C-alpha cells in the first residue's frame, strides 16, 4: 500500500507511521488535517516534539532526531513526519 | 570490628556533541 | 548471610528496566522514577531478612552531551561490607544505580 | 509578490526571510534545493537548527520555538520556515 | 552521634578547596570528583568513632541538560544519618553526599 | 531497630523554550 522514500527509524515505528497515516486518510480530505492527526498521535505514543507535512508538490531540507525521520508516500499524498526538539 | 578504605569507584561520561542528520525530500513531477 | 554483588546487581538492573525501561527522557516523570528505582532496589533487599543495612542512591541525567563524572569510595569493614554500581543508558538517558551494604 | 500568510518573527527578521526566499527562487528550480538555500542562511544568521518546506501545493502541523515562525507566499510558491532546535 | 551540621560545613569546604573558581574542564573533572571525595573521607575519619562512612560527589557540566538524584536508606534512623549538598558555579552543578553509619 | 529513612531528592530541571504549534495548507 505505501512507499517508504526515504527513512531513519525503527521497521515497528514505521509500520506505525503507515497505520497512523493510512487512518489519518479515512477521516481527513485537507492536507493540513492529515498532518495533524499524524503529529497529535506521534506526540502522545512517541512523545514530543514531531512534525508533519502532508502535500502532493514540495520540496524540504529539515534536520532531525536520529532514528526518528521517515518520508514515504501513500494515497495520494508524499507524508513527512520527523522529530526534532 | 576492623575498618578501612574502600576502592575507589568513578564513572566518566565524556562531553559529546550530539550527532543530527539533515535530510532533504522532493515530490516528484 | 553477606552481601552478594550479582544479586544486588541483578535488582537494580530489574528495577531500571521497569521504571525507566522504554521511556524517554520527561521532567515530568522523572522525579517519581529515580525515587521508584530506590524504593524498588530497598524492597526487595530489605524482604531477604538479611543482616544488613542498606543505602540506595540513582540519578538520571537527560542525554544530551554534558559531561558527567562521579566518584564514590567508603571507609567500612571491607570484610563483611560491599557495593554495586550499575551504569544504564538508552536513547535520551544516562542513568546510575549504587546500592550499598553495611553488616549489623 | 510577498504575501506573509501567518507569521510570528522580528519584523526584521521577516523581511531578512522574504530576501533569501527570493533569491533562492532564482538561484534553483528544485524546491527541495529552494528550501535549502534558505534554511541553511537561517541557520547561520540566526543558529540552528531551521527547518524549511518550498512547495505549491501542502498541508503542515508543526511546533516551534517562539517568535521562529513565518508561513509566507512568493508568487505561487509558499515557503514554510520554522525554528524548533 | 552523627550531627548533620558538621558534616555539611565539610562537604561545602571540599567542595570549594577543589573546584571553587575553576570551570569545567573534561580532563580535570575526573580529578576532582575524586579529590571531593578523599577530602570529605579524611576529616570524617579522623575522630576515629565507631562509625563507617559512605562518600560520593558527581559533577555535571552545566548545558541545559535535565539532572535529577534520589536517595534513601535502611539503617538506624536513632544513630544514622547522612547530608547532601547542592552546589553550582558558572559552569557546573556538583552534588555530594555523605552517609554515616553507627557499629 | 532498623527503618527507612527519607527519601532525599535533587533537582536540576532543563532549560524550557516557549513553543507553539502551527498549521498551513496551501489555497
Amino acid at each position: 500500500k505505501a512507499v517508504i522514500k526515504n527513512a531513519d527509524m525503527s521497521e515497528e515505528m514505521q509500520q506505525d507511521a503507515v497505520d497512523c497515516a493510512t487512518q489519518a486518510l479515512e477521516k481527513y480530505n485537507i492536507e493540513k488535517d492529515i498532518a495533524a492527526y499524524i503529529k497529535k498521535e506521534f506526540d502522545k505514543k512517541y512523545n514530543p516534539t514531531w512534525h508533519c507535512i502532508v502535500g502532493r508538490n514540495f520540496g524540504s531540507y529539515v534536520t532531525h532526531e536520529t532514528r526518528h525521520f521517515i518520508y514515504f508516500y501513500l494515497g495520494q499524498v508524499a507524508i513527512l513526519l520527523f522529530k526534532s526538539g | 570490628i576492623k575498618l578501612g578504605m574502600a576502592k575507589i569507584t568513578q564513572v566518566d561520561f565524556p562531553p559529546r556533541e550530539i550527532v543530527t542528520y539533515t535530510k532533504e525530500t522532493q515530490t516528484p513531477v | 548471610s553477606q552481601f552478594i554483588v550479582d544479586d544486588v546487581s541483578k535488582t537494580i538492573k530489574e528495577a531500571i528496566e521497569t521504571t525507566i525501561g522504554g521511556n524517554a527522557y520527561q521532567h515530568d516523570k522523572v522525579n517519581n522514577w529515580t525515587g521508584q528505582v530506590v524504593e524498588n532496589c530497598l524492597t526487595v533487599l530489605t524482604k531477604e531478612q538479611k543482616p544488613y543495612k542498606y543505602i540506595v542512591t540513582a540519578m538520571i541525567m537527560q542525554k544530551n552531551g554534558a559531561g558527567l563524572h562521579t566518584a564514590s569510595s567508603c571507609y567500612w569493614n571491607n570484610d563483611t561490607d560491599g557495593s554495586c554500581t550499575v551504569r544504564w543508558e538508552n536513547k535520551t538517558m544516562y542513568c546510575i544505580v549504587s546500592v550499598f551494604g553495611l553488616a549489623v
